[PDB]
């Protein structure tokens, strides 16, 4: 079941990223934290696709909590 | 089952074979096999490592399938069965069959194996008139000869070896005895010898052949032994036992046990002599001289074995005493000289109180250190098989309870209510004080429940008889099995593991059993209680046994002593002050006995006497009688019926189950009207069969009678029919199956009873106040198979649909809807039929593989099907018992009560989250659009 | 009661239906607001509509002006002037009902607390296949439809006004209709005896000099 | 107005009890 929950997490994260990209265009990338989140999302979708086509990249999921500090103020 | 996914999750099957009659263990022994034949006309091959079944073959259950003789040769088995009519050669390695032939007429006497020039190539068969030799490779007959003077001389033994001649021995009791020698190559009667013995009467069970074809017999009247060398002698030689100082027992038949490891060469010169019950002597014969090699007093069993050139005897006895601890020891002895082989003793014990072994078969092998290791196969008195090895703490390799192949009774008792809640009942929901107390204790209970919930989530990342508790759905019960051998089993109904066992001594093979659950587990201070009634077939003596359904120990309350034969029994719904249902027994003198006979029960019976009736059926005279109970527990004749036995004979009598509930009191056919059923609770269905067995004058009679008054509600006869008959009689209907000879097919017949359009009385149902006969509707159908069993499903409230479970001879079980067998189905469809939604009549019912409730767990030689409600409105528990035992559950109405096991939580959570997200986004978009439209 | 039910079905089949129907209704309302309409009118239409409204207001309230002005306006208007979207509203209901019937039907849901007759049984037990079961026990689809029908007042309460649920032609014709309607109206002054009504009683000078004169803001 | 009130008809009860069959 934890394998299937990752699909929901990935799809909501990628729809959020698509919204941000459409909203900002060539200004989402220059920000460091936005670039970090985009790279994390890209790695996650790449590893999910590679696994579905046929486990080292799963550790990139561990990087997800850092994104919490990307939006919370006073941090 | 269904869906191929729940396989093995709810159902289970156990296979069995009957009591062992013959066995054979000598093998390669690289292959591990044990070929056995039982008294249930079944021949099987059991694995020796574990005790499973490699292959099994089941023959006819009647006397036409009994096995008469069995032999082993290399990798093949030879069997003679069907009263000396059929001979078969089984291939042990594959389990198939080499050949099968039919012998001539006559009575089988003995089977032997012969050979020539150090090679066995023929089989010898002896019948009371003739002797035949057949080939071994193909079974083709070689020759047959007629035994001289077969009219009076009873021939009983056949002996031969690699010499090239065959002996045949016949006896006349207290008279002359004859020996005839034929030659193997052609079959001429080449020698005849006659002697006189005025002291013996048997030859098969008392005499033996030892050494170079030397006949030896015992004689207690003359107090000696008699020997005769069949080769070069024509007179008996008598030898007294005073030299060896033995003594024959009084009123006992002595026996001689020789051995012949190889059918080619001669027999061993050493042999056992069974002198007295538990008294044996291993002796050695040499030229008319007997040497006391060894003697064994107070011993249980003896057996022989041979490996290579070493012949070894095995002796089983008990240590202390009617042995003290039911503990037995097995020792190995050399046959050439009486001597123990050190480091070979095996010690075992029996759990049951009054059992003892009866058979002993031993398999030997040669160890690496040039030692002789062995294993034993022991059958006890109560049909229990044990396979013993030569270890220290693992003396018992495996065991099999083969008494469970003749189950005669069955009950299901629900487990006692869980102690953690049964005792919680006292401390929870209990009035303590005024209005300020119950809410405080309730909030404290809520606090401790919260603490328990917190404790349960903390550990997310960090079978015993006395711990049994019922499930929340009550889908697990306690099966109570009674076997014909006299053994009671208490088994878990979820995995089929024996939880307790009990034994009843001195039970005759053809007794009659009947048990009823008196007290259940719904009253904590009192124990559950069941009763069993056993009646002897010959003497007619009857006895009661009261016990606990859960633990199996006998209860302290002593049942009464039945001084007279018991004719019948009855179980009232009246409960004593101890919540035990009263049981009545009617004996041969037509006076009843009550149990328990307490003062309260006696007063209640004194008050309620004129409302209880007994009915008895005598099939020998075809006489039915009905008595009414009186105030002082006496009975008086009320009604009587007679059926002439010279025309018809009663085969069955069926009544409705006392623990069923009917939901609806009428049927709706549409157009705002109701057709009312006639639910008589005392109706009886009686089936009779004609005594004329001709294929054009045979019939089956059906009688629907009232048990109280005796009115014959219905009489019917079906012509051109023959048994056996299987009948099911339920809430409103009767369905019975039979065989039709004019068309040679199996047929179903359904009768359904209806009342008029107005209820005669909607407050009660008195059988003395029903002067109007009901309306009977009948129909018939064609069923394209035979039937071994039939039963109907049950439920708590009778809301789900009714199905018929049918046990076919192949082994499968079919579930047939009852709505298919409706007499109201019209031949010509009409608008009213459409508005009633009735299928037009069709004369054939089809069998589909998808309807089987057991996919491939076939039950062989089925005899009974049992159904239980199981505390839920959509599931019924089914147990099918024949040779095998199978247990499962069925849902006629697709289980509308429990959530499906394939529920997808993730999809529900995803769709809920998506709905919330869409709501938020749409709200934001609408608000922004309104704001932008306001400002142009 | 008669039947014994699994608590898991109560926990996992009852609430999701209510949540789904509630949020579906909310989404339907918001979507309907999002693309309600976009209408444009030319100048002549609005001018003529305002003229018609003015004529109607004259006809209705000519009794508060001097009769000469009323008839002066009535001389006018007679000679010179008068004579010279849903697919998403309904289809999602059926679609969601069918989807719920597909993915949820097959077990007893709940029971109404009042006795009913056999007429109710065919409606409330679409999914089950029993025959003699009482009509009080309901299936999943019937529960869904009942929940759908029993939320109009809740939607009207928790949400603005009423939504999230199912339920000129010719200028010359209007000109002629108003011309015909106005021709039969006559002036009836409402100030003929205002003085006598005023003189009946003293003026209501009570509760007028309370409080205090305001000094500044707040 | 029949064919209704049928579900409210609680079943009646026995007035006698009887048991037996073929001789045991
Ligand atoms: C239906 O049968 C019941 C049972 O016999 C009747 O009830 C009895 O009626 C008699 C007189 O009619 C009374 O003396 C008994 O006391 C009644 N017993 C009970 C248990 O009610 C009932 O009257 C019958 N109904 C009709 C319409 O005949
Ligand atoms: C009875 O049918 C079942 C069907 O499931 C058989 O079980 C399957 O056996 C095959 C062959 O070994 C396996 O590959 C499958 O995995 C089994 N299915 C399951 C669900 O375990 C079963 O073998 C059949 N009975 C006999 C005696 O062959
Ligand atoms: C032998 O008897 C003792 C009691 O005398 C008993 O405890 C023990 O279990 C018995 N042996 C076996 C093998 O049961």
């Amino acid at each position: 079941n934890l394998e299937r929950v990752e699909y929901l997490f990935l799809i909501i994260f990628t729809v959020e990223a698509f919204l941000k990209v459409i909203a900002y265009g060539l200004l989402f990338h220059p920000n460091a934290y936005l670039r970090n989140g985009w790279n994390l999302l890209d790695f996650i979708i790449v590893v999910v696709g590679l696994f579905s086509a046929i486990k080292a990249l799963r550790a990139f999921r561990v990087l997800r909590p850092l994104r919490l500090v990307s939006g919370v103020p006073s941090l | 089952a269904v869906y191929e996914d729940q396989v093995g999750k709810f159902d289970w099957r156990q296979q069995y074979v009957g009591k062992v009659k013959f066995a054979s263990l000598e093998f390669s022994p690289g292959s591990k096999k044990l070929v056995v034949a039982t008294e249930k006309n079944v021949i099987a091959a059991l694995n020796s490592r574990t005790g499973e079944i490699l292959w099994r073959h089941v023959d006819k259950g009647t006397a036409e399938g009994a096995v008469d003789a069995m032999l082993l040769h290399g990798q093949d088995v030879i069997t003679v069965s069907n009263g000396g009519r059929i001979m078969r050669s089984w291939e042990t390695n594959i389990g198939g069959l080499n050949w099968e032939i039919t012998l001539d007429s006559g009575s089988f006497q003995a089977l032997g194996l012969v050979g020539l020039q150090e090679s066995v190539r023929y089989i010898a068969v002896l019948k009371k008139t003739t002797l035949a030799l057949h080939h071994l490779s193909s079974g083709h007959l070689k020759w047959v000869e007629h035994l001289p003077e077969s009219d009076s001389i009873h021939y009983q033994m056949v002996y031969s070896y690699g010499s090239g001649v065959v002996w045949a021995l016949g006896v006349v009791p207290f008279s002359h005895v004859n020996i005839v020698k034929f030659n193997v190559e052609d079959g001429e009667i080449v020698q005849q010898v006659r002697v006189s013995t005025p002291w013996l009467q048997h030859l098969s069970g008392a005499c033996g052949v030892v050494d170079e074809a030397v006949l030896v017999c015992p004689d207690p009247s003359s107090r000696s032994l008699q020997t005769l060398a069949l080769e070069t002698e024509w007179e008996l030689r008598q030898i007294p036992l005073q030299s060896l100082d033995l003594e024959f027992g009084s009123g006992f038949q002595p026996r001689v046990l020789p051995t012949q490891p190889n059918p080619v060469d001669a027999s061993r010169a050493q042999f056992f002599l069974h002198l007295s019950p538990s008294h044996y002597a291993l002796l050695q014969y040499h030229y008319g001289t007997l040497s006391l090699l060894k003697n064994f007093p107070q011993t249980a069993l003896v057996s022989f074995a041979t490996t290579g050139e070493k012949t070894v005897a095995a002796v089983m006895a008990c240590r202390n005493e009617a042995c003290f601890n039911q503990t037995y020891t097995i020792n190995l002895y050399l046959v050439e000289t009486g001597r123990r082989l050190l480091d070979t003793t095996i010690t075992f014990s029996l759990e049951q109180s009054g059992t003892r072994p009866e058979r002993l078969y031993i398999q030997v092998f040669l160890k690496k250190d040039d030692s002789v290791g062995y294993r034993a196969l022991v059958q006890t008195e109560d049909h229990l098989l044990l396979f013993l090895q030569q270890l220290a703490g693992k003396v018992v390799l495996w065991s099999r309870e083969e008494s469970l192949a003749e189950v005669v009774c069955l009950e299901m008792v629900d487990l006692p209510l869980t102690g953690a809640q049964a005792e919680l009942e006292g401390e929870f929901g209990k009035k303590a004080d005024g209005l300020l107390g119950m809410f405080l204790k309730r909030l404290s209970s809520q606090l401790i429940l919260l603490q328990a919930w917190t404790s349960h989530l903390w550990k997310m990342f960090y079978i015993n008889i006395d711990t049994l508790a019922r499930d929340e759905f009550n889908l697990q019960k306690m099966m109570v099995m009674v076997t014909a051998s006299g053994k009671l089993f208490g088994i878990e109904s979820s995995s089929g593991t024996i939880l307790w066992k009990q034994y009843l001594p001195n039970v005759k093979p053809d007794s009659s059993f009947k048990l009823m659950v008196q007290r259940t587990t719904a009253h904590f201070p009192h124990p559950p209680q069941c009763t069993l009634l056993v009646k002897d077939k010959e003497s007619g003596m009857s006895s009661l046994y009261v016990f606990n359904p859960i633990f199996g120990k006998w209860s302290q309350v002593a049942p009464p002593v039945l001084k007279r034969p018991i004719l019948q029994s009855l179980l009232l719904p009246v409960m004593d002050q101890d919540y035990a249902k009263v049981l009545l027994l009617i004996d041969d003198e037509y006076k009843v006995t009550a149990f328990p006979a307490t003062r309260n029960v006696l007063r209640q019976l004194h008050e309620l006497a004129p409302s209880i009736f007994f009915y008895l059926v005598d099939a020998e005279q075809g006489r039915l009688c009905g008595y009414r109970l009186r105030k002082d527990l006496t009975t008086e004749l009320s009604w009587e019926l007679t059926i002439p036995p010279e025309v018809q004979r009663i085969v069955k009598v069926k009544g409705k189950r006392s623990s069923e509930h009917v939901h609806s009191q009428g049927r709706v056919m549409g157009d705002r009207s109701v057709l009312y059923k006639s639910l008589n609770p005392n109706l009886l269905a009686v089936v009779t069969e004609s005594t004329d067995a001709h294929h054009e004058r045979t019939f089956i009679g059906i009688f629907l009678i009232d048990g109280v008054t005796g009115r014959i509600i219905h009489s019917s006869v079906q012509k051109k029919a023959k048994g056996p008959v299987h009948i099911v009689h339920s809430e409103n209907w009767v369905v019975y199956q039979y065989w039709n000879t004019k068309a040679r097919r199996n047929e179903f017949t359904v009768l359904e009873l209806y009342e008029g359009t107005e209820q005669y009385n909607a407050t009660a149902f008195s059988s003395l106040d029903r002067p109007q006969l009901p309306q009977v509707l009948q129909q018939s159908y064609i069923f394209p198979s035979s039937i071994s069993a039939m039963e109907a499903t049950i439920t708590e409230r009778g809301i789900t649909s009714r199905h018929l479970l049918i046990g076919l001879p192949s082994g499968a079980i079919l579930s047939l809807p009852k709505a298919l067998l409706d007499p109201r189905r019209p031949e010509i469809p009409t608008e009213q039929s459409r508005e009633e939604n009735l299928i037009p009549y069709s004369p054939d019912v089809q069998i589909h593989a998808e309807r089987f409730i057991n996919y491939n767990q076939t039950v062989s030689r089925m005899r009974g099907i049992y159904t239980a409600p199981s505390g839920l409105e959509s599931t019924c528990l089914v147990v099918a018992y024949g040779l095998d035992i199978y247990q499962t559950r069925v849902y006629p109405s697709k289980q509308f009560d429990v959530l499906k096991d394939d529920y997808d939580y993730v999809l529900i959570s995803s769709v809920l989250f998506g709905l919330v997200f869409a709501t938020m986004i749409t709200k934001r978009l609408a608000q922004v659009k309104l704001l932008n439209r306001a400002w142009r | 009661p008669e039947l014994l039910l699994d608590s898991n079905i109560r926990l996992w089949v009852v609430l999701p239906i209510v949540i789904i129907t509630f949020f579906v209704g909310m989404i339907r309302h918001y979507v309907s607001i999002l693309l309600q309409s976009d209408k444009k009118l030319t100048q002549e239409q609005v001018s003529d509509s305002q003229v018609l409204i003015r004529s109607r207001v004259l006809r209705e309230n000519g009794k508060y002006i001097p009769k000469q002005s009323f008839l002066t306006r009535k001389y006018y208007f007679n000679n010179p002037e008068d004579g010279f979207g849903n697919v998403t509203n309904v289809l999602p209901m059926i679609l969601i009902g069918g989807w719920i019937n597909m993915t949820f039907s097959g077990f007893v849901t709940t029971k109404v607390p009042f006795p009913l007759t056999l007429r109710f049984k065919p409606m409330l037990q679409q999914g089950i296949e029993l025959l003699t079961l009482d009509a009080s026990w309901v299936s999943s689809a019937s529960w869904y439809f009942l929940n759908v029908f029993g939320l109009r007042s809740i939607y009207s309460l928790i949400l603005g006004q009423d939504n999230a649920a199912d339920q000129p032609a010719d200028t010359n014709k209007a000109f002629k209709t108003e011309w015909e309607a106005l021709e039969l109206t006559d002036h009836q002054w409402a100030l003929d005896d205002v003085e006598e009504e005023l003189m009946a009683k003293d003026l209501h000078f009570e509760g007028m000099f309370k409080k205090e004169l305001q000094t500044s803001i707040f | 107005h029949a064919s209704d009130w049928l579900a409210f008809i609680e079943p009646p009860e026995r007035m006698e009890f009887s048991g037996g069959g073929l001789l045991l």
